[PDB]
DNA sequence: CCATGGAGTCATTTTATCTTGTGTCACTTACAGAAAAAGTATTACTAATATATGTTGAAAA
C-alpha cells in the first residue's frame, strides 16, 4: 500500500527506491512488539486467535 | 499548559499549579538515592527511592 | 477559592495525615466538606482528514525519531493553518513538512530543513517556499533561530570511532563560537560551518577522515566546505595560532566577511538607486497576437510555452510586454521617462501595423532599488530585534527579508551592506523606508551618516508629465526605426511558415478539440 | 468506532446484574465505614470478650 | 342407520436455549470513488544579492 501511492500518479520518472519510507512504515514491527511483550496479550491477525 | 496554545504571548508563563507529592506513611523514612536523567524522547525525568 | 462559613478564613489546608482527607482553614477549625468525592478504576469533512493529518504526520514524523511530543505540538499548527485555509491548494507533503518544521525550529532541536526535507523528491525550494509562505500568512516571527551547537552532537553520533570525539566536540564548540566571533559564521549553511569545525578539530584529533564522510551528515559539496576551510585559512592567527593549547587566543581581530572584499577586487549620503519599475498599459481592443506579431523585428509568440507575444527593445533598453486581451505590462523602466515614452512607442507598432489599440491604463505596479553602506553588518541581531518586521531564514536564502507597511515594502538586507529594495509603489518610498531604517543600520554595529534632505530629485508625476500623455499622440515618439522594427512580408510568410512549421501540431490538436466540440453531439 | 470490538459496551442492565455492583454485591453488600484491618496474635492474659 | 374415511384437535417428543455459578485484597490498564471549488504552481519577465552545485577545465605543479 505504501509503494502504491508512489505508482499511482507517474509524474516524470519516479524510482528513488521509496526505501527510507520503510522508516516511516517501520517499528509497528518494533515498537508494536514492545507494546505487545509489555502488555501480556498477543493479537495474531493471521489466525485471528488471541 | 493544559489548554490550546497560540503563538501569541507577552510575559507570564509564570502561572504554576504545583502538585508536590507528599510522602504519606505510618512512619519515618530516609532518602539515600535520587536520579535526574532522561529517556530516549529528551524530556527530564526523576525516579527516586526511599 | 471559597471562604469559611464563620471565621472568614480564605486559606485552606487539607490534612491527609490520619487518612480522613479533610480540608480545613487554619483560621477556623471547621471543615467545609465531608469525604471528598474521587474517581475510580467519525464522519466529518474536516475531522476525517484530521485523522489523516495525524496519521500521515505521526507516521512521517517519527521516522526521524523526533519527539512524540513535538509532533503533537505541530499537529495543532496544522489545525492553525487549516483555519487560515492555507491548506487548500498545495501539495500536502510541503504542508505537513513545514508544519512539523516550525515546531522543531520553535523548540530549537537538532534537525535541518535541507536535512528534514529529504524523505521525498523535494527540491527544498519547494518546502522552503511553502514554509516561507505560511510565514507570510502567519505572524509567528522570531522563534526559529539556529546554531551549529545543536547539529554537531547529532553529527557525532554518525562519526563512530570513540569518545575523544566528545572531547573534540568541546574543541569544535570553542572553535565554532570563535568562528561565530570571527564573523565568518554568517550567510552560510549551519551544516557547512558545522562540518567545517568538525573537520578542523578532527584534523586536530589526528585522525584520517574524508570530506565525503562529512557531507554524509552535512549534505553539501566538498568545494563548498574547503571554500570555508580557506575561508578560515585567510583569517588572522589562522595558521599563526593553529597550533596546540586549544587556541588560548580568544581575541577578535577584525570582522570582515568576504562579501565587501569582492567590492575591493571589483574596485544617507549614498543615494539609493533605481533598478526597475513595473508599470502596465491597456490598449483597449482585444486583437490577434499571431497576425500582428507576424511583422516585427522583436517578437516571440509561443502559446505552447507562454501565450502572449514578447516585446523587447534595445532602446531605451526596455522590454514591456503584451497581452491578448489588448493589455500589456511595462517592464525594464529605470525611470518614468523611458517608461511611459517607450510604452507609447510599443503602440506605434500596432497603430502603425495592427488594430486601434490606444494608450490607456498606465499604472505603476512594482518599483525596484538598491544601495550599499560599505561596511559589514550584523543581520541576526536585527532579526533578533526587528524580526517582528523582519524575516531571516539563515541559509534558506542569504538575503534577509524585512516587512514594512509604512510605507509598504519588503526590504532586502545583507551583511555586505549592499541593500536592495522592491515592492515599492513610489519613488519617495525609497528614501522614506530607506533612511527610515538606516538608523537601524548605523544602530546595529560592532567595534555617510547624514540623510541630507528627505526628498531632492523630482517626483514621479514630473517624469510622467515629461512624456506625452495623450494616447492619440503617437508618431511623436516614433523612432523611424519602428518603421524598421517590422520585418518584411516574406520574413512574415516564410518565418511564420517555419514557426507554424512546428506549431501546426499545437494549433492542430487545438483544432482537434474544436472538432471534439462537434463530438459534443454524441 | 475503530472497529476493534472491545467488549466494553453493555453494563446498564448488566450494571445491576452480577458480581460487584448494584445486583447484590454493592447494595446488599455495602462497603462500610468506621473500620480497621490487622492480623492476629494472642493474649491469654487478656480476658475473654 | 351406520361405515369408513377424513379432517380437525389436542397430547406429546424432541429438539435448541440461558441462565448461573463461594466472597476478599494487591495494584490494577467506519468503506471508494465522484463531481465540484478552488487556489496554487508554471508559465513569462527585469532585477539586483551571495551561497550552493558543478564541471570543467584549464591552468598550474
Ligand atoms: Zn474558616
Amino acid at each position: 500500500l505504501s509503494i502504491d501511492k508512489v505508482l499511482k500518479k507517474p509524474n516524470r520518472a519516479m524510482e528513488y527506491d521509496a526505501l527510507l519510507s520503510i522508516n516511516v512504515h517501520s517499528n509497528n514491527i518494533t515498537s508494536g512488539l514492545n507494546r505487545a511483550i509489555s502488555t501480556g496479550n498477543w493479537s495474531l491477525k493471521r489466525f485471528k486467535m488471541e | 499548559s493544559a489548554d490550546a496554545p497560540n503563538p501569541n504571548n507577552v510575559n507570564v508563563q509564570t502561572q504554576y499549579r504545583e502538585a508536590p507529592v507528599i510522602y504519606r506513611g505510618p512512619e519515618p523514612s530516609h532518602i539515600d538515592q535520587v536520579m535526574m536523567s532522561v529517556s530516549d524522547n529528551d524530556q527530564a525525568l526523576i525516579k527516586v527511592l526511599l | 477559592m471559597p471562604v469559611c462559613k464563620n471565621c472568614h478564613g480564605t486559606e485552606f489546608e487539607r490534612d491527609l495525615s490520619n487518612a480522613n482527607n479533610d480540608l480545613v482553614c487554619k483560621a477556623c477549625g471547621v471543615v467545609s466538606e465531608d469525604n471528598p468525592i474521587v474517581s475510580e478504576v467519525a464522519l466529518e469533512s474536516r475531522e476525517a482528514t484530521l485523522n489523516n493529518a495525524r496519521r500521515k504526520l505521526r507516521a512521517v514524523s517519527y521516522a526521524l525519531h523526533i519527539p512524540e511530543y513535538i509532533t503533537d505540538a505541530a499537529f495543532q499548527w496544522y489545525k492553525l493553518a487549516l483555519a487560515n485555509n492555507f491548506v487548500q491548494g498545495r501539495r500536502s507533503q510541503n504542508v505537513i513538512a513545514s508544519c512539523l518544521y516550525v515546531a522543531c525550529r520553535k523548540e530549537k532541536t537538532h534537525h535541518m530543513l535541507i536535512d528534514f526535507s529529504s524523505r521525498l523528491q523535494v527540491s527544498v525550494y519547494s518546502i522552503g517556499a511553502t514554509f516561507l509562505k505560511m510565514v507570510k500568512k502567519l505572524h509567528i516571527t522570531e522563534l526559529p533561530l539556529a546554531d551549529p551547537s545543536l547539529f554537531i552532537q547529532h553529527f557525532a553520533e554518525k562519526l563512530d570511532l570513540a569518545d575523544k570525539k566528545i572531547k573534540v566536540v568541546k574543541d569544535a564548540v570553542k572553535l565554532a563560537q570563535r568562528m561565530s566571533k570571527d564573523w565568518m559564521f554568517e550567510g552560510r549553511r549551519p551544516a557547512g560551518i558545522a562540518g567545517a569545525c568538525i573537520l578542523l578539530a578532527c584534523r586536530m584529533n589526528n585522525l584520517r577522515r574524508t570530506h565525503t564522510e562529512i557531507v554524509a551528515v552535512s549534505h553539501v559539496a566538498e568545494e563548498t566546505l574547503q571554500q570555508r576551510l580557506n575561508e578560515f585559512k585567510n583569517t588572522k592567527a589562522a595558521k599563526l595560532s593553529v597550533q596546540k593549547f586549544r587556541e588560548n587566543d580568544v581575541e577578535d581581530g577584525e570582522a570582515r566577511p568576504p562579501s565587501f572584499v569582492k567590492n575591493r577586487k571589483k574596485e544617507s549620503g549614498i543615494v539609493p538607486t533605481l533598478q526597475n519599475i513595473v508599470a502596465t498599459v491597456t490598449l483597449g481592443c482585444r486583437l490577434d497576437l499571431k497576425t500582428v506579431a507576424l511583422h516585427a523585428r522583436n517578437a516571440e509568440y509561443n502559446p505552447k510555452r507562454f501565450a502572449a507575444v514578447i516585446m523587447r527593445i534595445r532602446e531605451p533598453k526596455t522590454t514591456a510586454l503584451i497581452f491578448a486581451s489588448g493589455k500589456m505590462v511595462v517592464t525594464g523602466a529605470k525611470s518614468e521617462d523611458d517608461s511611459k515614452l517607450a510604452s507609447r512607442k510599443y503602440a506605434r507598432i500596432i497603430q502603425k501595423i495592427g488594430f486601434a489599440a490606444k494608450f490607456t491604463d498606465f499604472k505603476i505596479q512594482n518599483i525596484v532599488g538598491s544601495c550599499d553602506v560599505k561596511f559589514p553588518i550584523r543581520l541576526e541581531g536585527l532579526a533578533f530585534s526587528h524580526g517582528t518586521f523582519s524575516s531571516y531564514e539563515p541559509e534558506l536564502f542569504p538575503g534577509l527579508i524585512y516587512r514594512m507597511v509604512k510605507p509598504k515594502i519588503v526590504l532586502l538586507i545583507f551583511v555586505s551592506g549592499k541593500i536592495v529594495l522592491t515592492g515599492a509603489k513610489q519613488r519617495e518610498e525609497i528614501y522614506q523606508a530607506f533612511e527610515a531604517i538606516y538608523p537601524v543600520l548605523s544602530e546595529f554595529r560592532k567595534m555617510s551618516g547624514s540623510p541630507r534632505n528627505l526628498h531632492l530629485l523630482p517626483t514621479t508625476d514630473t517624469y510622467l508629465s515629461k512624456v506625452s500623455d495623450d494616447p492619440d499622440n503617437l508618431e511623436d515618439v516614433d523612432d523611424e526605426e519602428l518603421n524598421a522594427h517590422l520585418l518584411n512580408e516574406e520574413a512574415s510568410k516564410l518565418k511564420e511558415r517555419i514557426w507554424i512549421g512546428l506549431n501546426a501540431d499545437f494549433l492542430l490538436e487545438q483544432e482537434s478539440k474544436r472538432l471534439k466540440q462537434e463530438a459534443d453531439i454524441a | 468506532n475503530g472497529g476493534g470490538k472491545v467488549k466494553p459496551i453493555r453494563g446498564f442492565c448488566q450494571r445491576l446484574k452480577g458480581k460487584q455492583g448494584r445486583f447484590r454485591g454493592n447494595l446488599s453488600g455495602k462497603r462500610v465505614d468506621f473500620s480497621g484491618r490487622t492480623v492476629i496474635s494472642p493474649d491469654p492474659n487478656l480476658s475473654i470478650d
